[PDB]
């Protein structure tokens, strides 16, 4: 049953370097827009980035989370890779070609599990369609008008291998997006049931509050993440707003305020109305 | 006639152009959502009775692109007899391979007449690389995924003739339910997600006999000249069975269509899209 | 009887010629016929041929005068030996000689076949074994007559060796009588042996229509719709062949075109074995789409669609609306085939011919009358590998994965793909017996092995003439397919893993896919059946036989210098996925495809008179990507190499603004004249680069991104002076002395700047380095 859309709107700033291969004049070129020639930031690197952080918090509290969820007591905290049978007793359960992901096998587990009833979840006879839809983030239309006035938008970034005895260098290069670009992001969550909707949109907050403090894509741990949340709004789209089109979604007000100003310090604040229309 | 070009101004990649058979099936379960089960029979009624909607095309900046007629390849020697002969083979050649048309030029191959080929697609298919990695090693195994990709002007748009109390009841509260999921493909990545604009279309079609199919057509009898296209969807998880559709702007005579409907298993019926959406066209003897 | 002494007739009625260019007898060679076939009865041979002799000597008109001289000397002879009767034997004799002026299509100075591509040029007589020699038209020089009679050796060795029957002299004749001319004159562009299998194709079909001796005599056949051109063509090969899944290596794809071929030949034959008709009938059967001179009788009219509507209910059944075969006839005359007056009448009765396949095609399965019935089947299923749907548990466990569960036809070319190595050729037999791996619409294909017996009444046999190991009663009917394939280190079919890892540098897959540009006109410029035999034939060997000896590094003098990024090896890494008689799509090393479509292209160059052009697309994919869409980019990149020019390759896509005066696809001239100005410079060969820009790549790197700022903007000229201090830093002022300096010429003529074409030749040597 539908009951509205709780949508998600603001900005990533890449602070750092931000780097989103593709593997096809740069040897190592981030992702481009074929039409303009334009990095941008996809809805599957930003979604499996993440459920990866997610994942990982979810494995973490499998024991203290038995009774607030479901569906976490048939999984233990590890992988099943030694043993090589899938959906076994450890947590992250399918393989797909050769690596390892939790996603639930039925639709009766997938309700409960928090992963996937927030990102969905493939089964035999279950098919559990995610609730979240992550668009493709692109450059802001200052950063549009940059590439009119004939800056560089992607830099190219020179590393090399030292031996560590004779000092013989190794170098290669990684093309990567200029320090300080701003993207439009967008997450419209589906509010299916109208129970367990703040439990996903707080979870769906903590997944990007360890993406704040991890990386997005690259190489990362040499520092080519670094990417920050700044939002703009939150809306609801009302079931009241699609059948008869007249302008009354709900619309909360947060132009500068963090991924931790927002989880907690307005929780209560921000979403009142949301909480009362439900 | 005059019809009601609904424009869809996109958001990202889509997945494939929809077709009238899976635009219909997107139109079924938005209507579902915001109005249930009462509303979806009243709305498979309202297309039986009265008009229906067509396949989707693209555009580019006020350039809105339609299906070349199958109706001028019997004919595409006599449309092009004052063209001397070295240059003619050549040009009989690409107007042959020619998919869409402008909507200037469809007007002229409705009637026979001479007419010229876009120069442009409005997209790409692109095949961008995914990945999947392992949660706790890393381990990367690339697959490949393709895609649509529109220019900075360009989107698709589909038609729509019938009463005016169906459309904004509707074919209207439906798109913008539609506007916010997808039509078709990785809707979580943001794939079939889009804007809606109402405007209006009108096309000048010769009166006639015959027709051409601006839908896939799913006929009763057998057509004139046709071009088989063989799909069929998936319908909440429960795979379809593939149906022999007609391709678009392929060439019907007295021909209404038709759906029909399917069991799947599933509680509800469902209703795979076949109607037609006739225009006037020109033929030569057969 | 009558009906095979017919066709034996007309393909023996001309012989004779090759022993008037020799000078075995005195003059008007229709006497020297007649004593060639009564001297080939005495001496090892039956006295059959004594007989023939009539065939050989009473044609042009030149001795049958008033009809009684040919009856006293046939009187003498005695038909109650083979069961000929009196006036029967004098039928056939009046048949051969109109179907001998219903070919032709009309002495002096012996003059050896002039091409058919440039008749300004000539062929040298060779022999036809596509072997060491690529017959490549040179300048008109006469045959000598010491020259002839050589010919005259082997075809005496030949015919007492060979079983006198239809289809056992025809590849005696093509092996011989391919390069000498039918009628001596300026220019004659028409075979001997394509005037014979047209001569005899015409007698036979005469025969069946039921005309007699005084209806040739009265002028009644002429002036009289009795013969009938039938036409076939294949509707969707390109989605049969390549639109499978990411399974099956390669040797899938070359089981899938085998197994297209196999269903050409199912049709074609059926419809000779079905009419009474010979091989000779066939005009061509070129790449699923063959041609056949019949007879207009309600007997085959009626005949002829019984074939068609089995068929097409097979193909319907077995590949779902994925291969359609259009067939069509047309009833055409005798005065239809030749030239009448000032206007093609043969090019004429095709064109009609080719609109009713045209608007067959728009009615793809009109023939079926449950195409648009709907029905529900239980557990349909779809099979992974080719996108076949099954009613469930009819797919049967594979042989590659057994956990995956393929539909059946597809291990039945997984069994074919591991013995296409060990193969000879194959059996047609009937549907419902053993040893038959796949079934065509109207037969059983066994293969025959390498050591084994062949088993069929009909036998296709592979790349070569010789009946060698096949018996005496089974039909023999030879056929053609470029076969080149690298073998994996046991014998069989390579990988996409495997190819791709014997190339110089980054280890990608190298695909190319081309055609011949133009073609529909010069095949519509043919006036008759025997000249257009001819130019069928020769340009369906050039991808058939000669597209193999280009491979294996033959014909020096004629392809010369190409770019080549490694030196050539003894055994290339090319695996022929297709090659139809226009068309070819070949995958193999991403150095060798470049190197070799330059090479194929040199040699089609010359093989015609430099008349006929290419176009190839190239692409260059990751091992793992889907062949449905490695073919369907390719596919793009001809497509947008053939509406530009027609004689211009697609090298690599690259960038260009979309104002419409940059084009993405590169002249073959062009491109091979910028190869030889700027890789000598830059490049060394085998994968490294030259003196003074070992460890520079950031050189070319940095010179493909000013590059890009032609792209961005053509109308800035930033890219030209930092073109100039890259150069200049470096030292490298003398490498590019056009890259620092803009071309105002070019601004003039509309034409881009060198900077922008540098990108194909560069951009090939960082692929061909480690990069
Ligand atoms: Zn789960
Ligand atoms: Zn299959």
């Amino acid at each position: 049953r539908f009951y509205g859309k709780i949508v998600i709107k603001g900005k990533i700033k890449a602070v750092t370097g931000l780097h989103i291969g593709s593997q096809r004049g740069i040897a190592n070129p981030v992702i481009k827009d074929p039409h303009t020639g334009l990095p941008y930031i996809p809805g599957s690197s930003l979604k499996g980035r993440l459920r990866s952080l997610f994942e990982i918090l979810v494995n973490s509290r499998l024991g203290e989370w038995r009774e607030k969820y479901p569906s976490l007591a048939n999984y233990s905290p590890g992988s099943c890779r030694p043993d090589n049978q899938e959906n076994c007793g450890k947590f992250f359960n399918r393989k797909i070609n050769r690596g390892w992901i939790h996603v639930c096998p039925d639709y009766e587990t997938a309700l409960a599990c928090p992963v996937c009833r927030l990102f969905g979840a493939s089964g035999k006879e279950s098919n559990f369609p995610s609730r979240i839809i992550v668009r493709d983030a692109f450059l802001t239309k200052e950063w549009e008008e940059k590439w009119r006035a004939g800056e560089a938008i992607t830099e190219a970034k020179i590393e090399v291998g030292i031996d560590r005895v004779t000092s013989q260098a190794n170098p290669r290069t990684n093309e990567r997006v200029v320090a300080g670009a701003e993207f439009e992001f967008e997450i419209i969550y589906n509010v299916e049931n109208t129970t367990h909707w703040r439990d996903d949109i707080k979870n769906l907050l903590t997944a990007m509050a360890l993406l704040e403090d991890s990386y997005l894509g690259g190489s990362g741990s040499r520092g080519y993440g670094k990417v920050k949340f700044i939002f703009d709004s939150f809306e609801f789209r009302p079931l009241d707003y699609y059948r008869t089109g007249k302008d009354e979604d709900i619309v909360s007000i947060d132009a500068r305020e963090k991924s931790v100003s927002d989880i907690l310090s307005g929780f209560d604040s921000l979403f009142s109305e949301v909480e009362g229309k439900l | 006639p005059k019809f009601i070009a609904v424009k869809l101004i996109p958001k990202g990649p889509f997945r494939d152009i929809p077709r009238a058979d899976t635009l219909f099936g997107a139109i079924g379960n938005a209507i579902s959502a915001i109005h249930g089960q009462s509303a979806v029979e009243e709305l498979v009624d309202a297309f039986v009775g009265g008009a229906r909607i067509s396949s989707a095309f693209p555009y580019s900046g006020d350039t809105y692109y339609l299906p070349k007629p199958l109706s001028v390849e019997p004919a595409l020697e006599g449309i092009l007899t004052g063209l001397d002969e070295e240059e003619r083979y050549t040009t009989a050649k690409r107007l042959r391979k020619a998919k869409y048309l402008d909507l200037k030029n469809f007007e002229l191959a409705l009637r026979l007449r001479p007419f010229t080929i876009p120069e442009e697609i409005p997209y790409a298919r692109v095949d961008v690389p995914r990945v999947v990695l392992d949660r706790v090693t890393q381990d990367s195994s690339i697959y490949f995924w393709e895609e649509i990709r529109f220019r900075e002007k360009s989107g698709v748009y589909f038609l729509y003739s019938g009463p005016r109390e169906v459309f904004d009841g509707y074919i209207a509260p439906a798109m913008r339910f539609l506007g916010d999921t997808g039509i078709g493909g990785k809707s979580t990545w943001g794939a079939g997600l889009f804007e809606v604009e109402f405007h209006e279309m009108k096309i000048d079609a010769p009166g006639s006999e015959y027709s051409v199919t601006l839908s896939n057509a799913l006929p009763t009898k057998t057509p004139v000249l046709w071009r088989l296209l063989r799909k069929g969807g998936w319908s909440f998880g429960r795979r379809k069975p593939r149906m022999t559709f007609i391709a678009e702007g392929s060439i019907v005579k007295n021909d209404p269509g038709g759906m029909e409907r399917l069991e799947l298993g599933l509680s509800h019926e469902v209703y795979v899209y076949g109607l037609t959406f006739p225009l006037g066209v020109e033929l030569p003897e057969g | 009887e009558i009906d095979e002494l017919t066709a034996l007739g007309g393909l023996l009625a001309n012989i004779g010629k090759p022993v008037q260019r020799a000078g075995l007898y005195s003059g008007d060679h229709s006497t020297q016929g007649a004593r060639f076939l009564r001297d080939l009865a005495e001496n090892t041979g039956r006295a059959e041929y004594e007989l023939l002799s009539l065939f050989s000597e009473f044609h042009h008109k030149g001795h049958m005068k008033n009809d009684e001289l040919m009856i006293r000397r046939i009187k003498e002879l005695s038909p109650e030996r083979f069961g000929l009767t009196m006036e029967d034997v004098l039928n056939a004799l009046w048949i051969v000689y109109e179907a001998d002026n219903l070919a032709s299509g009309e002495p002096q100075a012996s003059r050896p076949l002039y091409s058919v591509f440039n008749p300004g040029k000539a062929y040298p007589w060779a022999e036809l074994d596509f072997e060491k020699e690529l017959p490549v038209p040179g300048d008109v020089f006469s045959i000598r007559s010491q020259d002839y009679r050589e010919l005259v050796k082997r075809l005496w060795e030949e015919l007492s060796k060979a079983k006198l029957r239809s289809d056992r002299l025809l590849p005696v004749l093509e092996k011989y009588l391919t390069f000498v001319s039918s009628v001596t004159s300026e220019g004659n562009i028409i075979s001997l042996y394509d005037h014979m299998r047209m001569t005899s194709a015409i007698a036979l079909a005469m025969l069946r229509a039921g005309c007699t001796a005084e209806d040739v005599r009265s002028g009644r056949c002429r002036k009289e719709k009795r013969f009938l051109l039938i036409e076939g063509d294949f509707s969707g090969i390109q989605d049969f062949i390549y639109r499978v899944s990411g399974k099956g290596t390669l040797k899938y794809l070359r089981a899938r075109s085998a197994y297209l071929e196999l269903i050409g030949w199912d049709v074609v034959l059926e419809i000779l074995s079905r009419l009474g008709l010979t091989r000779a009938n066939v005009v061509f059967n070129a790449g699923g789409h063959f041609m056949i001179i019949a007879q207009n009788t309600p007997d085959a009219v009626k005949e002829l669609e019984e074939i068609r509507a089995k068929a097409v209910e097979w193909l319907y059944r077995e590949f779902e609306s994925d291969l359609y075969l259009a067939i069509e006839w047309e009833p055409v005359s005798g005065r239809e085939f030749g030239r009448e007056g000032g206007k093609n009448l043969f090019a004429e009765a095709r064109k009609r011919l080719k609109h009713k396949l045209t608007v067959r095609k728009l009615k793809r399965f009109g023939e079926i009358k449950g195409l648009f019935e709907h029905g529900h089947t239980e557990r349909l299923a779809e099979c992974p590998v080719c996108g076949r749907e099954l009613p469930e548990g009819k797919l049967e466990p594979s042989a590659s994965d057994p956990e995956t569960k393929v539909c059946p036809t597809c291990n039945r070319l997984v069994s074919l793909g591991g013995n296409l190595p060990k193969l000879l050729g194959f059996g047609r037999t009937a549907k419902n017996d053993a040893g038959v791996l796949v079934e065509g619409p109207f037969s059983g294909f066994v293969p025959y092995l390498q050591g084994g017996r062949p088993v069929g009444e009909q036998i296709l046999v592979k790349n070569t003439l010789n009946p060698g190991e096949i018996p005496e009663s089974a039909q023999f009917v030879p056929y053609f397919v470029a076969d080149y394939f690298k073998k994996d280190p046991k014998g069989g079919v390579a990988t996409f893993e495997e190819l791709s890892m014997a190339s110089t540098g980054t280890r990608r897959l190298g695909v190319m896919k081309g055609d011949v540009d133009r073609l529909g006109e010069f095949f519509s410029s043919m006036d008759s059946p025997s000249k257009l035999a001819t130019a069928s034939r020769f340009m369906d060997y050039f991808f058939k036989g000669y597209i193999g000896a280009i491979i294996e590094g033959k014909f020096g003098y004629i392809i010369g210098d190409v770019p080549s990024l490694r030196d050539w090896p003894e055994e290339p890494d090319i695996v022929v996925v297709y090659a139809g008689g226009d068309d070819f799509f070949i995958v193999g090393a991403w150095d060798q495809i470049f190197e070799l479509a330059f090479r194929v292209r040199r040699a089609f160059n010359a093989y015609t008179g430099g008349k006929l052009t290419l176009s190839v697309g190239l692409g260059y994919f990751d091992e793992r990507t889907p062949i449905y869409r490695m073919a369907d980019v390719v596919s793009e990149r001809l497509d947008t190499a053939k509406d530009e020019g027609r004689n211009r390759v697609f090298v690599v896509g690259r960038s260009r603004p979309l104002d419409g005066k940059h084009k993405l696809s590169y002249e073959w001239n062009h491109y091979e004249e910028l190869w030889r100005t700027y890789a000598p410079r830059i490049y060394a060969g085998n994968g490294r680069l030259k003196g003074k820009l070992e460890s520079k790549k950031g050189l070319l790197w940095k010179l493909l991104e000013i590059r890009e700022l032609y792209v961005r903007d053509p109308n800035d000229v930033r890219w030209a002076y930092l073109t100039a201090y890259l150069l200049g830093r470096h030292g490298l002022s003398d490498l590019f002395p056009e890259l620092v300096g803009i071309d105002t010429k070019a601004v003039e003529r509309k034409e881009p700047q060198p900077v922008y074409w540098v990108d194909g030749v560069l951009k090939i040597v960082l692929m061909a380095v480690r990069r």
